């Protein structure tokens, strides 16, 4: 069988505070 | 000021973030730090020039 992972798989790269921003 | 270890000048003042337990500095677009966690009174401040 498979399926479809639409936008999951995301977590915090660094360990830095940021608020507010776009980040690449 | 030296903050474990990081130097630098500006003034301190209370801040209203809520860093995660794993967070100990917070950078802005420059990527200077704006804001650093006390190591022990555990409080946030926000560091100005």
């Amino acid at each position: 069988a498979y399926t479809n992972s639409f936008t999951r798989g995301v977590y915090y790269p660094d360990k830095v505070f940021r608020s507010s921003v776009l980040h690449s | 000021f030296n903050f474990n270890g990081l130097t630098g000048t500006g003034v301190l003042t209370e801040s209203n973030k809520k860093f995660l337990p794993f967070q100990q500095f917070g950078r802005d677009i420059a990527d200077t730090t704006d804001a650093v966690r006390d190591p022990q009174t555990l409080e946030i401040l926000d560091i100005t020039p």
